[PDB]
RNA sequence: UGACUGCUCCCUAGCAUGCUACUACCG
RNA sequence: GCGGUAGUAGCAUGCUAGGGAGCAG
């Protein structure tokens, strides 16, 4: 409040009125005593509801501002992630077997259920039972869609590595039996 | 109606994306320019570009949330616990989700 | 008047997710509206339908001569009992199935 | 009575097995979950007592894991 | 309450308008001593509204803080505690089978593996010494789980086949005693 | 790891209205 | 004697936001 602009006529009237008490008022002098440093204090309280209005609303830009950068930061930082995604997946593509296919295409649109199943070099089996896996992946070379794939690993579910002469029938009550067999392929 | 019933006679192969090879800033991306539905047909995509420079944050959402992309960098998947079509396997391993008792 | 299922009142106490409800004076207000859940069964002709609204109007009472009472042993804090009864009294619960809406 | 004090010490046996990283050999937690989840479907306490057993019996087999005698020297059955 | 810097204002004036009326005087000074005591009085029904509020509120957030610090203690003392809980209740349930396999295991002779309710049910139990041999079975009886099983073979710490008639405290001490017995439920 | 909607109780901060006393100028 | 005007404190209502929790499909 040291700085209104209002408090030097609050100030004044303060000291006409009460500093002058002791010395002999009459009661005509009274109503300077009374009638000054009112008024003064009306418009004081004025200048001071104001000035509380002024400060929150300055104290809600300063605000409001750290939160439109903050966002606009994070905006940047998602805009970067996207792109060093879409640009490493992009490094994996054997661009001899894809652009053989997009080629032998009518116009260059092709469904993309095919692209993975004769476009891709690992695949991953996933097997519940022993009967199952005689008639999918039996030896360690087997054919499907239309290709030879030959065995490179069989994990288990807890993830440890299983042999295929730990695969019996009847050895197979003793291993985690979803398996995961992973192949490459051949030629 | 005619469509659900004539769509049985057809390799289940061919519904879903049609995809197509664009060029953004001379780099091959695989984006998905159509559709084939059981029901509605073939559908194609009214504004597809096959040269451009820069990616926005719309253009950048577009891609992607498309599974064109996703499907074709990811191995082949054949699992016999299930009879639904599957497509890829998007890691090296299967993940098994569990759920927990109460308190 | 609709009313719930006693054994999903009473099993949505008993069973829970840790923090929640292995304490109960750290939520209070899981069991005020419990409470309101189980409100019409007072009118039910079964006698064992009925005490399922008795049982949690008086475990929110000791639930709270308990925080009131445990911030009073090792911390000298008293705390005042003043609008914290409405929750064990059968009339904060009554006036939800009550026409003329407040709130 | 005494088919729901067996109903709750099922819920407790479960989560003392599953903060031991029991759910790292899908072999024995698939088994440890049909234990559990049989003995609160029970509707006898004569056929929900033998599940007990063959569900506290893989705790008792973990060795180390569970001190035993302390624990059961805490103010406890001696 | 009391102690409230503003609160001789409110007894001054209170005790002075108060005694006013005995001796008396003109209505002015009776005017003049009442806008005295609303003057300060204001003053003291505002500071003594404001402490009401921060004397409530203080109580509240030292409140939360009470929660916040219990509720840290109640989740990093998860695993000591629900231990006891479940050893608390395995008490009084007051079993029998339960309390068996409970005192047999903390002697020694825990299991290894799952106790099977079939009717072969093969079990494997290591007994650690004599005693808790000979309390618990004798002959080709033994009895677990308040159950009864056979004995169908014997074995030494590497694969030390004992035969049932060399286990008598005697060729007792010269030999491996964390034995594994085998045996199957019976009926 | 934790979807889309709807209802509802409790606590805190801000805005306007509604009966009063206090101020002060003005009638 | 009364009315209007501008601040200040105090009690309830409705609305707009944030936070925690409960139920239903």
């Amino acid at each position: 409040f040291s700085s209104l602009p209002s408090y030097a006529a609050f100030a004044t009237a303060q000291e006409a009125y009460e500093q002058a008490v002791a010395n002999g008022d009459s009661e005509v002098v009274l109503k300077k005593l009374k009638k000054s440093l009112n008024v003064a204090k009306s418009e004081f309280d004025r200048d001071a509801a104001m000035q509380r209005k002024l400060e929150k609303m300055a104290d809600q830009a300063m605000t409001q501002m750290y939160k439109q950068a903050r966002s606009e930061d994070k905006r940047a930082k998602v805009t970067s992630a996207m792109q060093t995604m879409l640009f490493t997946m992009l490094r994996k593509l054997d661009n001899d077997a894809l652009n053989n296919i997009i080629n032998n295409a009518r116009d260059g649109c092709v469904p993309l259920n095919i692209i993975p199943l004769t476009t891709a070099a690992k695949l991953m089996v996933v097997i519940p039972d022993y009967n199952t896996y005689k008639n999918t992946c039996d030896g360690t070379t087997f054919t499907y869609a239309s290709a030879l794939w030959e065995i490179q690993q069989v994990v288990d579910a807890d993830s440890k590595i299983v042999q295929l002469s730990e695969i019996s029938m009847d050895n197979s009550p003793n291993l985690a039996w979803p398996l995961i067999v992973t192949a490459l392929r051949a030629n | 109606n005619f469509n659900v019933l004539f769509s049985t006679v057809f390799p289940p192969t061919s519904f879903g994306p049609l995809v197509r090879k664009i060029f953004v800033d001379g780099v091959p991306f695989v984006v998905s320019t159509g559709y084939h539905f059981r029901e509605l047909g073939v559908v194609h995509n009214q504004d597809v570009n096959l040269h451009s420079s820069r990616l926005s944050f719309k253009e950048l959402l577009v891609y992607a949330a498309d599974p064109a992309m996703h499907a074709a960098s990811g191995n082949l998947l054949l699992d016999k616990r299930t009879t639904c079509f599957s497509v890829a396997a998007l890691t090296n391993n299967v993940a098994f989700q569990t759920v927990k008792p109460g308190n | 008047l609709p009313y719930p299922d006693p054994s999903r009142i009473l099993g949505a106490g008993c069973f829970v997710d840790d923090i929640v409800k292995t304490d109960g004076t750290l939520m209070i207000e899981r069991f005020v509206s419990l409470a309101i859940d189980a409100y019409p069964l007072t009118k039910h002709p079964n006698q064992e339908y009925a005490d399922v609204f008795h049982l949690y109007l008086q475990y929110i009472r000791k639930l709270h001569d308990e925080l009131t009472g445990h911030m009073l042993d090792m911390y000298s804090v008293m705390l005042t009992n003043d609008n914290t009864s409405r929750y064990w009294e059968p009339e904060f619960y009554e006036a939800m199935y009550t026409p003329h809406t407040v709130l | 009575s005494k088919m729901s004090d067996v109903k709750c010490t099922s819920v407790v046996l479960l989560s003392v097995l599953q903060q031991l990283r029991v759910e790292s050999s899908s072999k024995l937690w698939a088994q440890c979950v049909q234990l559990h989840n049989d003995i609160l479907l029970a509707k006898d306490t004569t056929e929900a007592f033998e599940k007990m057993v063959s569900l506290l019996s893989v705790l008792l087999s973990m060795q180390g894991a569970v001190d035993i005698n302390k624990l059961c020297e805490e103010m406890l059955d001696n």
